[PDB]
Protein backbone atom coordinates (compact mmCIF):
# COMPACT_ATOMS: atom_id res chain seq x y z
CA UNK A 1 0.00 0.00 0.00
CA UNK A 2 1.37 3.39 -1.06
CA UNK A 3 -0.15 6.86 -0.57
CA UNK A 4 0.83 9.60 -3.00
CA UNK A 5 0.09 13.25 -2.16
CA UNK A 6 0.13 16.36 -4.34
CA UNK A 7 2.92 18.93 -4.29
CA UNK A 8 3.57 21.98 -2.13
CA UNK A 9 1.16 24.93 -2.38
CA UNK A 10 1.68 28.65 -2.04
CA UNK A 11 -1.65 30.47 -1.96
CA UNK A 12 -3.12 33.82 -0.95
CA UNK A 13 -5.47 34.48 1.98
CA UNK A 14 -9.18 34.33 1.14
CA UNK A 15 -8.53 31.80 -1.61
CA UNK A 16 -9.13 28.07 -1.49
CA UNK A 17 -6.83 25.16 -2.22
CA UNK A 18 -7.45 21.56 -3.27
CA UNK A 19 -5.05 18.86 -2.09
CA UNK A 20 -4.93 15.35 -3.54
CA UNK A 21 -4.17 11.87 -2.16
CA UNK A 22 -3.82 8.79 -4.39
CA UNK A 23 -4.05 5.44 -2.59
CA UNK A 24 -2.45 2.29 -4.00
CA UNK A 25 -2.72 -1.47 -3.72
CA UNK A 26 -5.51 -1.86 -1.20
CA UNK A 27 -7.06 -2.85 -3.46
CA UNK A 28 -10.36 -4.70 -3.42
CA UNK A 29 -10.52 -4.44 0.36
CA UNK A 30 -11.52 -0.84 0.72
CA UNK A 31 -10.41 1.76 3.11
CA UNK A 32 -11.11 4.86 5.15
CA UNK A 33 -9.10 7.97 4.37
CA UNK A 34 -8.09 10.26 7.23
CA UNK A 35 -6.70 13.78 6.95
CA UNK A 36 -4.37 15.27 9.55
CA UNK A 37 -2.97 18.78 10.05
CA UNK A 38 0.44 19.69 11.50
CA UNK A 39 1.44 23.34 11.88
CA UNK A 40 5.16 24.17 11.74
CA UNK A 41 6.87 22.88 14.87
CA UNK A 42 3.53 21.77 16.33
CA UNK A 43 1.71 18.52 17.09
CA UNK A 44 -0.86 16.57 15.07
CA UNK A 45 -4.55 17.44 14.62
CA UNK A 46 -7.29 15.23 13.12
CA UNK A 47 -9.38 16.89 10.39
CA UNK A 48 -11.75 14.02 9.53
CA UNK A 49 -12.37 10.78 7.65
CA UNK A 50 -13.66 9.98 4.17
CA UNK A 51 -14.94 6.62 2.94
CA UNK A 52 -14.47 6.37 -0.86
CA UNK A 53 -16.66 3.26 -0.97
CA UNK A 54 -19.82 5.28 -0.29
CA UNK A 55 -18.66 8.89 -0.13
CA UNK A 56 -19.61 8.98 3.53
CA UNK A 57 -17.55 11.32 5.69
CA UNK A 58 -17.09 12.86 9.13
CA UNK A 59 -15.41 16.14 10.10
CA UNK A 60 -13.82 17.21 13.33
CA UNK A 61 -16.19 19.98 14.48
CA UNK A 62 -13.24 22.35 14.48
CA UNK A 63 -12.82 21.86 10.70
CA UNK A 64 -16.45 21.56 9.68
CA UNK A 65 -16.50 24.93 7.88
CA UNK A 66 -12.91 24.73 6.61
CA UNK A 67 -12.48 21.28 5.09
CA UNK A 68 -14.32 19.51 2.27
CA UNK A 69 -13.59 15.89 1.31
CA UNK A 70 -14.32 14.63 -2.22
CA UNK A 71 -13.16 11.79 -4.48
CA UNK A 72 -12.44 10.60 -8.01
CA UNK A 73 -13.01 6.86 -8.48
CA UNK A 74 -11.42 6.83 -11.94
CA UNK A 75 -8.11 7.96 -10.45
CA UNK A 76 -8.47 6.28 -7.03
CA UNK A 77 -7.79 9.77 -5.68
CA UNK A 78 -9.40 11.61 -2.78
CA UNK A 79 -9.30 15.35 -2.18
CA UNK A 80 -9.13 17.82 0.65
CA UNK A 81 -10.35 21.32 -0.09
CA UNK A 82 -9.55 24.13 2.31
CA UNK A 83 -11.50 27.36 1.83
CA UNK A 84 -11.28 30.99 2.97
CA UNK A 85 -7.60 30.48 3.68
CA UNK A 86 -5.91 32.33 6.52
CA UNK A 87 -2.42 32.21 7.96
CA UNK A 88 -3.78 29.65 10.47
CA UNK A 89 -4.24 27.16 7.62
CA UNK A 90 -0.53 27.17 6.75
CA UNK A 91 0.63 23.67 7.69
CA UNK A 92 1.51 20.24 6.39
CA UNK A 93 -1.55 18.14 5.65
CA UNK A 94 -1.19 14.37 5.79
CA UNK A 95 -3.47 11.75 4.32
CA UNK A 96 -3.65 8.30 5.91
CA UNK A 97 -5.57 5.19 4.93
CA UNK A 98 -6.65 1.98 6.63
CA UNK A 99 -8.92 -1.00 5.99
CA UNK A 100 -11.36 -2.16 8.67
CA UNK A 101 -9.51 -3.18 11.82
CA UNK A 102 -6.12 -2.79 10.11
CA UNK A 103 -2.98 -0.68 10.62
CA UNK A 104 -2.84 2.74 8.92
CA UNK A 105 -0.49 3.88 6.14
CA UNK A 106 0.48 7.56 5.83
CA UNK A 107 1.22 9.79 2.86
CA UNK A 108 4.28 12.03 2.66
CA UNK A 109 2.27 15.16 3.49
CA UNK A 110 1.49 18.28 1.47
CA UNK A 111 2.85 21.66 2.53
CA UNK A 112 0.41 24.57 2.31
CA UNK A 113 1.66 28.12 2.78
CA UNK A 114 -0.92 30.91 3.06
CA UNK A 115 0.61 34.32 2.34
CA UNK A 116 -0.01 37.49 0.33
CA UNK A 117 3.72 38.22 0.06
CA UNK A 118 5.61 38.42 -3.22
CA UNK A 119 9.05 37.04 -4.04
CA UNK A 120 11.61 39.20 -2.23
CA UNK A 121 15.38 38.67 -1.97
CA UNK A 122 16.98 38.87 1.49
CA UNK A 123 18.93 41.81 2.89
CA UNK A 124 22.16 40.38 4.27
CA UNK A 125 23.93 42.09 7.16
CA UNK A 126 27.28 41.30 8.83
CA UNK A 127 27.36 40.61 12.56
CA UNK A 128 30.73 41.71 13.94
CA UNK A 129 31.62 42.20 17.62
CA UNK A 130 31.66 45.63 19.23
CA UNK A 131 38.86 34.92 24.66
CA UNK A 132 40.40 32.18 22.52
CA UNK A 133 37.29 32.03 20.29
CA UNK A 134 35.37 34.76 18.49
CA UNK A 135 31.77 34.48 17.30
CA UNK A 136 30.72 36.24 14.11
CA UNK A 137 27.49 36.01 12.18
CA UNK A 138 25.19 37.31 9.51
CA UNK A 139 21.58 38.46 9.64
CA UNK A 140 19.38 37.44 6.72
CA UNK A 141 16.33 39.65 6.74
CA UNK A 142 13.15 40.37 4.83
CA UNK A 143 12.89 37.56 2.30
CA UNK A 144 10.12 35.45 0.75
CA UNK A 145 9.62 32.60 0.26
CA UNK A 146 11.66 29.98 2.08
CA UNK A 147 14.25 28.63 1.78
CA UNK A 148 17.58 30.38 1.80
CA UNK A 149 20.88 28.52 1.97
CA UNK A 150 23.63 29.99 4.13
CA UNK A 151 27.25 28.91 3.94
CA UNK A 152 30.52 30.28 5.27
CA UNK A 153 33.60 30.73 3.08
CA UNK A 154 31.63 29.02 0.29
CA UNK A 155 31.31 25.94 2.51
CA UNK A 156 34.95 25.47 3.52
CA UNK A 157 33.99 26.76 6.95
CA UNK A 158 31.42 24.41 8.51
CA UNK A 159 32.47 23.54 12.07
CA UNK A 160 31.12 25.75 14.84
CA UNK A 161 28.20 27.04 12.76
CA UNK A 162 24.61 27.51 13.92
CA UNK A 163 22.16 28.54 11.22
CA UNK A 164 18.84 29.21 12.93
CA UNK A 165 15.35 28.32 11.66
CA UNK A 166 13.69 31.21 9.83
CA UNK A 167 10.93 33.19 11.55
CA UNK A 168 8.17 35.47 10.21
CA UNK A 169 8.82 39.20 10.58
CA UNK A 170 5.84 41.16 9.31
CA UNK A 171 5.03 38.96 6.32
CA UNK A 172 8.67 38.30 5.42
CA UNK A 173 11.21 35.79 6.76
CA UNK A 174 14.32 36.46 8.82
CA UNK A 175 17.09 34.17 10.06
CA UNK A 176 20.60 34.42 11.46
CA UNK A 177 23.72 32.29 11.29
CA UNK A 178 26.57 32.35 13.79
CA UNK A 179 30.08 31.02 13.26
CA UNK A 180 32.84 30.63 15.85
CA UNK A 181 36.53 30.49 14.97
CA UNK A 182 39.77 30.92 16.93
CA UNK A 183 40.35 34.61 17.78
CA UNK A 184 43.89 34.50 16.39
CA UNK A 185 42.54 33.63 12.95
CA UNK A 186 40.23 36.61 12.42
CA UNK A 187 40.45 39.02 10.69
CA UNK A 188 43.69 37.52 9.33
CA UNK A 189 41.95 34.53 7.76
CA UNK A 190 38.82 36.01 6.25
CA UNK A 191 35.28 34.95 7.06
CA UNK A 192 32.45 35.56 4.61
CA UNK A 193 28.85 34.43 4.72
CA UNK A 194 27.16 33.42 1.47
CA UNK A 195 23.40 33.55 1.10
CA UNK A 196 21.54 31.89 -1.76
CA UNK A 197 17.87 32.56 -2.39
CA UNK A 198 16.78 30.28 -5.27
CA UNK A 199 13.34 31.86 -5.69
CA UNK A 200 14.81 35.30 -6.41
CA UNK A 201 17.77 33.79 -8.28
CA UNK A 202 20.13 35.68 -5.98
CA UNK A 203 23.37 34.85 -4.20
CA UNK A 204 25.22 37.44 -2.15
CA UNK A 205 28.43 37.48 -0.16
CA UNK A 206 29.09 39.45 2.98
CA UNK A 207 32.63 39.51 4.33
CA UNK A 208 32.74 40.03 8.09
CA UNK A 209 35.18 42.85 8.85
CA UNK A 210 36.15 44.39 12.22
CA UNK A 211 34.09 47.40 13.25
CA UNK A 212 35.64 50.88 13.30
CA UNK B 1 -13.84 14.88 22.78
CA UNK B 2 -11.33 12.43 24.21
CA UNK B 3 -8.35 14.34 25.59
CA UNK B 4 -5.05 12.46 25.35
CA UNK B 5 -2.53 13.62 27.96
CA UNK B 6 1.00 12.62 26.99
CA UNK B 7 3.89 12.82 29.48
CA UNK B 8 6.58 13.89 29.60
CA UNK B 9 6.89 16.65 27.01
CA UNK B 10 10.65 16.05 26.96
CA UNK B 11 12.54 12.86 27.79
CA UNK B 12 16.35 13.07 27.94
CA UNK B 13 18.04 9.67 27.98
CA UNK B 14 21.47 8.17 27.43
CA UNK B 15 21.98 5.66 24.64
CA UNK B 16 21.25 2.17 25.97
CA UNK B 17 18.86 3.46 28.64
CA UNK B 18 15.28 2.38 29.22
CA UNK B 19 12.70 4.89 28.02
CA UNK B 20 9.06 5.05 29.09
CA UNK B 21 6.43 7.32 27.52
CA UNK B 22 2.86 7.45 28.71
CA UNK B 23 -0.55 8.55 27.53
CA UNK B 24 -3.72 9.09 29.57
CA UNK B 25 -7.20 9.31 28.03
CA UNK B 26 -9.82 11.58 29.61
CA UNK B 27 -12.38 8.81 29.14
CA UNK B 28 -12.38 5.15 28.13
CA UNK B 29 -11.37 4.43 24.53
CA UNK B 30 -12.86 1.00 24.00
CA UNK B 31 -14.38 0.94 20.53
CA UNK B 32 -17.87 -0.55 20.08
CA UNK B 33 -16.30 -3.60 18.43
CA UNK B 34 -14.37 -4.37 21.61
CA UNK B 35 -10.92 -3.24 20.44
CA UNK B 36 -8.92 -0.38 21.92
CA UNK B 37 -7.43 1.66 19.11
CA UNK B 38 -4.39 3.26 20.70
CA UNK B 39 -1.44 3.81 18.36
CA UNK B 40 2.14 5.08 18.88
CA UNK B 41 4.11 6.96 16.23
CA UNK B 42 7.67 8.21 15.90
CA UNK B 43 8.24 11.32 13.79
CA UNK B 44 11.62 12.59 12.46
CA UNK B 45 12.10 16.13 11.13
CA UNK B 46 10.59 16.86 7.75
CA UNK B 47 9.18 13.33 7.76
CA UNK B 48 5.76 11.73 8.09
CA UNK B 49 4.94 9.92 11.36
CA UNK B 50 5.87 6.25 11.32
CA UNK B 51 3.71 3.68 13.08
CA UNK B 52 5.32 1.73 15.94
CA UNK B 53 2.45 0.22 17.93
CA UNK B 54 -1.24 -0.30 17.13
CA UNK B 55 -4.13 -1.58 19.27
CA UNK B 56 -2.19 -0.79 22.45
CA UNK B 57 0.32 -3.63 22.32
CA UNK B 58 0.80 -4.79 18.75
CA UNK B 59 4.15 -4.07 17.13
CA UNK B 60 3.94 -2.92 13.52
CA UNK B 61 5.93 -5.13 11.13
CA UNK B 62 9.56 -4.11 10.73
CA UNK B 63 9.58 -2.28 14.06
CA UNK B 64 12.38 -3.66 16.27
CA UNK B 65 11.25 -5.57 19.35
CA UNK B 66 12.87 -3.15 21.74
CA UNK B 67 9.62 -1.20 21.28
CA UNK B 68 6.60 -2.41 23.25
CA UNK B 69 3.21 -1.02 24.23
CA UNK B 70 0.78 -1.82 27.02
CA UNK B 71 -1.96 -0.26 29.12
CA UNK B 72 -5.65 -0.41 29.99
CA UNK B 73 -8.66 1.75 30.71
CA UNK B 74 -7.20 5.23 30.58
CA UNK B 75 -3.46 4.63 31.07
CA UNK B 76 -1.16 3.60 28.21
CA UNK B 77 2.63 3.23 28.00
CA UNK B 78 5.23 2.92 25.27
CA UNK B 79 8.56 1.39 26.33
CA UNK B 80 11.89 1.43 24.56
CA UNK B 81 14.54 -1.06 25.66
CA UNK B 82 18.11 0.15 25.12
CA UNK B 83 17.57 3.43 23.28
CA UNK B 84 19.50 3.84 20.04
CA UNK B 85 20.25 7.02 18.09
CA UNK B 86 17.68 6.14 15.43
CA UNK B 87 15.03 6.19 18.17
CA UNK B 88 15.44 9.93 18.78
CA UNK B 89 12.62 12.25 17.69
CA UNK B 90 9.04 13.01 18.70
CA UNK B 91 6.56 10.36 19.85
CA UNK B 92 2.79 10.73 19.59
CA UNK B 93 -0.08 8.61 20.83
CA UNK B 94 -3.36 8.56 18.94
CA UNK B 95 -6.73 7.19 20.01
CA UNK B 96 -8.81 5.89 17.12
CA UNK B 97 -11.78 4.56 19.06
CA UNK B 98 -14.12 7.57 19.33
CA UNK B 99 -14.45 10.45 16.88
CA UNK B 100 -13.02 12.98 16.70
CA UNK B 101 -9.72 11.08 16.69
CA UNK B 102 -7.26 12.80 19.04
CA UNK B 103 -3.48 12.91 19.50
CA UNK B 104 -1.30 13.38 22.56
CA UNK B 105 0.83 16.55 22.53
CA UNK B 106 3.99 14.53 21.91
CA UNK B 107 7.20 13.53 23.67
CA UNK B 108 10.64 14.52 22.46
CA UNK B 109 13.18 11.76 23.05
CA UNK B 110 16.59 13.45 23.23
CA UNK B 111 20.08 12.97 24.65
CA UNK B 112 21.36 13.61 28.15
CA UNK B 113 24.61 15.46 28.80
CA UNK B 114 26.32 17.62 31.41
CA UNK B 115 24.79 21.04 32.07
CA UNK B 116 26.39 23.87 30.12
CA UNK B 117 25.89 27.61 30.43
CA UNK B 118 25.18 29.44 27.19
CA UNK B 119 27.94 31.28 25.37
CA UNK B 120 26.33 34.69 24.96
CA UNK B 121 27.30 37.14 22.20
CA UNK B 122 25.69 40.51 21.38
CA UNK B 123 25.99 42.39 18.06
CA UNK B 124 25.18 46.02 17.17
CA UNK B 125 23.34 46.95 13.96
CA UNK B 126 25.51 46.97 10.82
CA UNK B 127 26.10 50.27 9.03
CA UNK B 128 24.49 48.59 6.02
CA UNK B 129 21.22 48.20 7.94
CA UNK B 130 21.42 51.67 9.50
CA UNK B 131 21.76 53.24 6.04
CA UNK B 132 18.47 51.55 5.07
CA UNK B 133 16.84 53.00 8.19
CA UNK B 134 16.67 49.85 10.31
CA UNK B 135 18.47 48.71 13.45
CA UNK B 136 18.62 45.09 14.61
CA UNK B 137 20.53 44.03 17.70
CA UNK B 138 21.30 40.33 17.67
CA UNK B 139 22.05 38.07 20.61
CA UNK B 140 23.34 34.49 20.20
CA UNK B 141 22.98 32.14 23.15
CA UNK B 142 25.01 29.16 22.02
CA UNK B 143 25.75 25.61 23.09
CA UNK B 144 23.81 25.27 26.32
CA UNK B 145 22.19 22.40 28.24
CA UNK B 146 19.49 21.75 29.28
CA UNK B 147 17.22 23.14 26.56
CA UNK B 148 15.12 25.54 28.60
CA UNK B 149 16.21 29.16 28.53
CA UNK B 150 14.88 32.72 28.82
CA UNK B 151 16.09 35.92 27.13
CA UNK B 152 15.39 39.46 28.32
CA UNK B 153 16.18 42.67 26.45
CA UNK B 154 16.88 45.99 28.18
CA UNK B 155 17.24 49.39 26.54
CA UNK B 156 18.94 51.88 28.85
CA UNK B 157 18.08 49.60 31.76
CA UNK B 158 14.40 49.30 30.91
CA UNK B 159 12.91 45.96 29.83
CA UNK B 160 11.81 45.76 26.18
CA UNK B 161 9.24 43.36 24.74
CA UNK B 162 8.07 44.59 21.33
CA UNK B 163 10.15 43.86 18.22
CA UNK B 164 11.85 40.75 19.61
CA UNK B 165 12.04 37.57 17.54
CA UNK B 166 13.55 34.30 18.75
CA UNK B 167 14.72 31.11 17.09
CA UNK B 168 15.94 27.79 18.52
CA UNK B 169 18.01 24.97 17.05
CA UNK B 170 17.26 21.30 17.62
CA UNK B 171 19.68 19.30 19.78
CA UNK B 172 23.17 19.27 18.27
CA UNK B 173 24.01 15.87 16.78
CA UNK B 174 27.61 15.98 18.03
CA UNK B 175 27.72 17.69 21.45
CA UNK B 176 24.04 17.40 22.49
CA UNK B 177 23.75 21.12 23.24
CA UNK B 178 21.07 23.62 22.21
CA UNK B 179 21.38 27.15 20.82
CA UNK B 180 19.14 30.19 20.58
CA UNK B 181 19.07 33.40 18.55
CA UNK B 182 17.31 36.55 19.72
CA UNK B 183 16.91 39.65 17.56
CA UNK B 184 15.61 43.04 18.73
CA UNK B 185 14.56 45.05 15.68
CA UNK B 186 14.13 48.81 16.03
CA UNK B 187 13.95 51.69 13.61
CA UNK B 188 17.12 53.76 13.25
CA UNK B 189 15.17 56.73 14.66
CA UNK B 190 14.47 54.90 17.92
CA UNK B 191 17.85 53.14 18.06
CA UNK B 192 19.68 56.48 17.93
CA UNK B 193 17.69 57.84 20.90
CA UNK B 194 19.11 55.32 23.37
CA UNK B 195 22.62 54.29 24.51
CA UNK B 196 22.67 50.97 26.31
CA UNK B 197 21.47 47.73 24.76
CA UNK B 198 21.48 44.60 26.84
CA UNK B 199 20.44 41.01 26.42
CA UNK B 200 20.10 38.80 29.49
CA UNK B 201 20.12 35.01 29.51
CA UNK B 202 18.59 33.03 32.37
CA UNK B 203 19.39 29.34 32.45
CA UNK B 204 19.49 26.61 35.12
CA UNK B 205 23.29 26.88 35.36
CA UNK B 206 22.87 30.00 37.53
CA UNK B 207 20.31 32.09 39.44
CA UNK B 208 21.88 35.27 38.06
CA UNK B 209 21.48 36.08 34.35
CA UNK B 210 24.38 36.15 31.90
CA UNK B 211 24.40 39.75 30.71
CA UNK B 212 25.91 41.12 27.51
CA UNK B 213 25.68 44.71 26.44
CA UNK B 214 27.10 47.44 24.28
CA UNK B 215 26.75 51.18 24.21
CA UNK B 216 25.92 52.93 20.94
CA UNK B 217 28.53 55.16 22.56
Amino acid sequence: VQLQQSGAELVKPGASVKLSCKASGYTFTEYFIHWVKQRSGQGLEWIGWFYPGSGSLNYNGKFKDKATFTADKSSSTVYLELSRLTSEDSAVYFCASHAYDKEPYWGQGTLVTVSAAKTTPPSVYPLAPGNSMVTLGCLVKGYFPEPVTVTWNSGSLSSGVHTFPAVLQSDLYTLSSSVTVPSSTWPSETVTCNVAHPASSTKVDKKIVPRD
Amino acid sequence: DVLMTQTPLSLPVSLGDQASISCRSSQSIVHSNGNTYLEWYLQKPGQSPKLLIYKVSNRFSGVPDRFSGSGSGTDFTLKINRVEAEDLGIYYCLQGSHVPLTFGAGTTLELKRADAAPTVSIFPPSSEQLTSGGASVVCFLNNFYPKDINVKWKIDGSERQNGVLNSWTDQDSKDSTYSMSSTLTLTKDEYERHNSYTCEATHKTSTSPIVKSFNRN
